């Protein structure tokens, strides 16, 4: 249903993205968010490191995003559902809207820098409303306290 | 039963005596395998599988928290939070200046307090070998032709305390002790010290040391248009340490590879855990196989004051007398 950006360029999408907000009917998110950063490299044509804290300690998660459209990716785990990631809208240079669909969906807003513009923000809220999510269900992530690195004992490597 | 749990990691090593003159381990002093009718365990919630739910941005815990059985001679044992403590890089123009910083670190290596009256000796960063291999390997390369680099780090996995009273000695040591003459004899008593140590551990830390020395052909290095730091950084990277010839170096698995970066030898001084081993692979292997990297220790004869054999006192005074001569 959600289309990826037409002609999605993995090369320009590379680098560091800051998690701004997530739209979601996730039970977890509605019941302390952490500053979250994504580090993206194409591997073939995407390797994805998330850095964020858990109980005051920085972790690096390594994942892989590879099915044959462009902004559509397969994430695999343990007995989890597979996740489809769609890079729906981005300008490569300031913002990005990613959709993650397990079974029955979250919409994430990332930026290259903060603050995000009014127009990027409105557009995201519009998508969230169109994913049948309410403004209640938009959770904004912190703007400080990012993890610049995780040591070798605090890498969760799913690759 | 209770036997289903692995023992506390390193318990066998903490049970060993230590010889401060030879700086190597002796046979067991404490019985490491004695449980004495009691099932004491230690929760380890420092080594679980973290999960990440990317959809909900949830980074959470696996219920794969383990119990370890604590033997009777360990009063306490606490697993530490694993952390990178910083990796040091040093560079030396010659073998002696490396050897020098090494042996100087064997004086950094030991502290002392005195009980209120038993000495308490304090080893920090203690390796449990004479380094005879390492010294003889390096002495091949004491020539102006060679330069050296060294990366070093240290990680602690646990802190422990031994029991202070009603200690159960190793069956070996007990039999030896039974066999010692009541009539002082230096030979027989020195033999016992050679078998069980000059000292035994009363507390300490489990962990490891990750350390490599590079020996480098300076002339060759120059020719290659690289530096000793270039080489070390390339070597570091091969170990998973985060910061043409290098690509050709790879992991330096062959002499061909090593010589691409003017590297004549890679000398390991890794202790605990487990060619070369990657930093992360070493860190993993420290969960199940540490050494006693730091410890407090007391003179061997002191333990006879605290065993379940009870009053053991003319052997004690003979052992002390003998240890006095032995240590000089
Ligand atoms: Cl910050």
């Amino acid at each position: 249903t959600i289309q990826p950006k037409a002609n999605f360029d993995a090369q320009q999408f590379a680098g560091t993205w800051l998690l701004v907000a997530v739209g979601s009917a996730c039970r977890f998110l509605q019941e302390r968010a952490e500053a979250t950063t994504l580090h993206v490299a194409p591997q073939g044509t995407m390797a994805v490191s998330t850095f964020r804290k858990l109980d005051g300690i920085c972790w690096q998660v390594r994942q892989l995003y590879d099915t044959g459209v462009l902004g559509r990716f397969l994430l695999q785990r343990d007995a989890r559902g597979a996740v489809h990631v769609v890079v729906a809208e981005t300008d490569y240079q300031s913002f990005a809207v990613l959709y993650l669909e397990r079974a029955g969906l979250s919409v994430k807003l990332y930026a290259r820098s903060l603050p995000v513009s009014d127009s990027v923000l409105s557009g995201f809220e519009q998508r969230v409303q169109e994913a049948h999510l309410t403004e209640d269900q938009i959770f904004y992530f912190p703007k400080y306290g990012f993890c610049e690195a995780a040591d070798q004992f605090h890498v969760l490597d799913e690759v | 039963d209770c036997s289903q749990y692995e023992p506390i990691p390193g318990s066998q090593k903490a049970a060993l005596g230590y010889n401060i003159l030879t700086q190597e381990d002796a046979q067991s002093v404490y019985d490491a395998s004695y449980y004495g009718g009691q099932c004491e365990t230690v929760y380890n919630g420092e080594w679980r599988e973290l999960r990440y739910d990317s959809t909900c941005e949830r980074l959470y815990y696996g219920d794969d928290e383990k119990y370890f059985r604590k033997p009777y001679n360990f009063l306490k044992y606490h697993f530490e939070a694993l952390a990178d403590t910083g990796i040091s890089s040093e560079f030396y123009d010659n073998a002696n200046d490396l050897l020098s910083k090494v042996k100087k670190d064997k004086s950094d290596s030991f502290g002392v307090t005195i009980g209120i009256g038993s000495p308490l000796l304090v080893g920090v960063g203690v390796s449990h070998s004479q380094d005879t291999s390492f010294l003889n390997e390096l002495n091949k390369y004491n020539e102006k032709k060679f330069i050296f680099t060294r990366i070093f780090t240290k990680v602690q996995t646990a802190h422990f305390k031994m029991r202070k009273d009603d200690i159960m000695l190793d069956e070996g040591m007990l039999q030896s002790l039974m066999e010692l003459p009541d009539q002082y004899n230096y030979g027989m008593y020195a033999k016992f010290i050679n078998d069980y140590g000059t000292h035994y551990i009363t507390s300490g830390s489990m962990g490891g040391i990750y350390e490599y020395i590079l020996v480098i052909d300076k002339a060759k290095m120059e020719s290659l248009g690289i530096t000793s730091r270039d080489i070390t950084t390339c070597f570091g990277g091969s170990l998973g340490i985060q910061y043409d010839h290098c690509k050709k170096f790879g992991g330096g698995k062959t002499e061909r590879a090593r010589k691409a970066m003017a590297v004549e030898d890679i000398i390991s001084r890794v202790r605990g855990g487990s060619s070369t081993i990657t930093y992360r692979s070493w860190g993993r292997s420290l969960k199940y196989n540490p050494v006693v990297i730091d410890f407090e220790m007391q003179p061997i004869h002191e333990v006879l004051r605290h065993t379940s054999l009870g009053p053991l006192e003319a052997k004690r005074q003979n052992l002390r007398r003998a240890l006095d001569q032995y240590l000089m």
